[PDB]
């Protein structure tokens, strides 16, 4: 929380950058910490919270492109150009953050202006009573009506990240809005539980 | 014109047009090696405007064509190169401290041409610095009547060098070993006609050591 709040007031003393990177670059984790940085009293920490997180995640990606918008509100997004080297032979996302629940649902088509390459998080400050069923069934309750995740351009999966943190990622694109499998993951650190060896089974989590 | 000079240096996509400008007039007579590693490396960092952990590519188009050097092909491959690419080297080098350290270098050449004037009217009364100067510069007179014009609006340079000031060492307390000097220098005009600019310049060399709120609002 320090290194965050410290290199908001102004960014490019050169000490902050290097904390960053520390916080990018290490093994110990920092997600029960990440997503409660919503703003805290600052709102640019959202951005320096966005494009950590992702960098922090997506370690077996080579990320080669990493740029900061905002809506015209208390929108900002920040929208991610990477690629697997020698895996599943060019990937994009983006991810944004939201308050307890309607601007998410509000802007929605408006901050998915970032094959189905792309994949698109979201986090909402939902900091009270850790409940799966009541999360999934309110984020299921969008997915279930918009699909501009498919019509769009064709967005791969949508994570939604409960700020410890509760991550439900769901496919509205051919299948049921709903993964018991792969829920309380991080999609980009999936890899790293070696969990497709499963290969030959039906699995029930 | 000051605060448009400030907003622009510290809008990063001016390097960006620098470098289009720089090699759009020079589409041949380049390896297409380091062009195109230039290329992506400038398509980078025009993907990544305005985020963190984003800083000017400066040293990685230095590093391409210093390898390219170091390979240093032969015959009309030497001469060219070096030749055609100087431009980037330039570029480069007024951004190898970032958009930012440009950004201050910039003004530190402007206050530079302040103490380059005004370094010559200390140390003596009017009459003994024209002498010293026409002594100086006995093989043309009109540097010491471009110095003497100069010293003429010296108030006016002083109201733009206060603007200057305000924004070089401003709500960022540091100080580098080059700021420092430039304001040594700006604080030993003891020419009352001056005096603003140095009581400003003492302000800085006393403001840049004060703590910041955030140590102590973090810590406590």
């Amino acid at each position: 929380e320090s290194i965050f709040l410290s290199a908001i007031d102004m960014y490019g003393h050169q000490f902050c950058i290097e904390n960053l990177q520390k916080l990018i670059l290490s093994e110990t984790s920092i997600f029960d910490v990440l997503p409660n940085f919503f703003y805290h009293s600052n709102q640019v920490v959202r951005m320096a919270a966005l494009e950590v997180y992702v960098r922090r995640a997506y370690i077996a990606y080579e990320l080669n492109s990493v740029q900061h918008r905002q809506l015209k509100d208390n929108t900002c997004v920040v929208e991610f150009q990477f690629m697997l080297p020698t895996s599943h032979p060019q990937r994009m996302g983006g991810m944004v953050s939201f308050r307890t629940f309607e601007d998410f649902v509000r802007i929605f088509d408006e901050v998915m202006g970032c094959e189905p390459i792309h994949i698109l998080n979201v986090a909402i400050k939902t900091d009270c009573d850790i409940e799966d069923d009541r999360l999934a069934a309110m984020f299921r309750e969008f997915t279930q009506q918009n699909k501009a995740t498919l019509v769009d351009h064709g967005i791969r999966r949508l994570t939604f990240l409960v700020a410890f943190p509760k991550f439900f990622t769901f496919r509205a694109r051919d299948k049921f809005e709903e993964d018991r499998i792969y829920r309380h993951l991080e999609p980009a650190l999936a890899f790293q539980l070696e969990l497709n060896r499963m290969r030959n089974f039906d699995l029930t989590a | 014109w000051v605060e448009r000079l400030m907003k622009t240096l510290r809008d990063p996509s001016l390097p960006l047009l620098e470098l289009q400008d720089i090699m759009t007039s020079v589409s041949g007579r380049i390896p297409p090696n380091v062009e195109k590693s230039i290329k992506k490396e400038m398509a980078q960092y025009a993907s990544n405007i305005t985020s963190v952990l984003c800083q000017f590519p400066s040293q990685q188009i230095a590093n391409i064509l210093d390898s390219h050097a170091a390979t240093l092909n032969r015959k009309s491959e030497r001469e060219v190169f070096f030749m055609n690419t100087q431009s980037i080297v330039q570029l480069v080098q007024r951004y190898r401290s970032g958009i930012r350290g440009h950004m201050k270098a910039v003004v530190m050449d402007l206050l530079r041409q302040y103490l380059r004037v005004e370094t010559q009217f200390q140390n003596g009364h009017y009459d003994k610095c024209v002498f010293a100067l026409r002594e100086e510069n006995k093989s043309d007179m009109n540097t010491v009547l471009n110095y003497i014009f100069s010293h003429a609006q010296v108030t006016k340079k002083n109201l733009l060098v206060t603007m200057l000031i305000d924004q070089l060492c401003g709500r960022d307390p540091t100080l580098t070993d080059e700021l420092l000097n430039i304001l040594t220098e700006l604080t030993q005009l003891s020419k009352t006609t001056n005096a603003k600019v140095a009581l400003r310049a003492r302000q800085v060399l006393i403001a840049s050591h004060l703590p910041s709120y955030e140590l102590r609002h973090n810590q406590v």
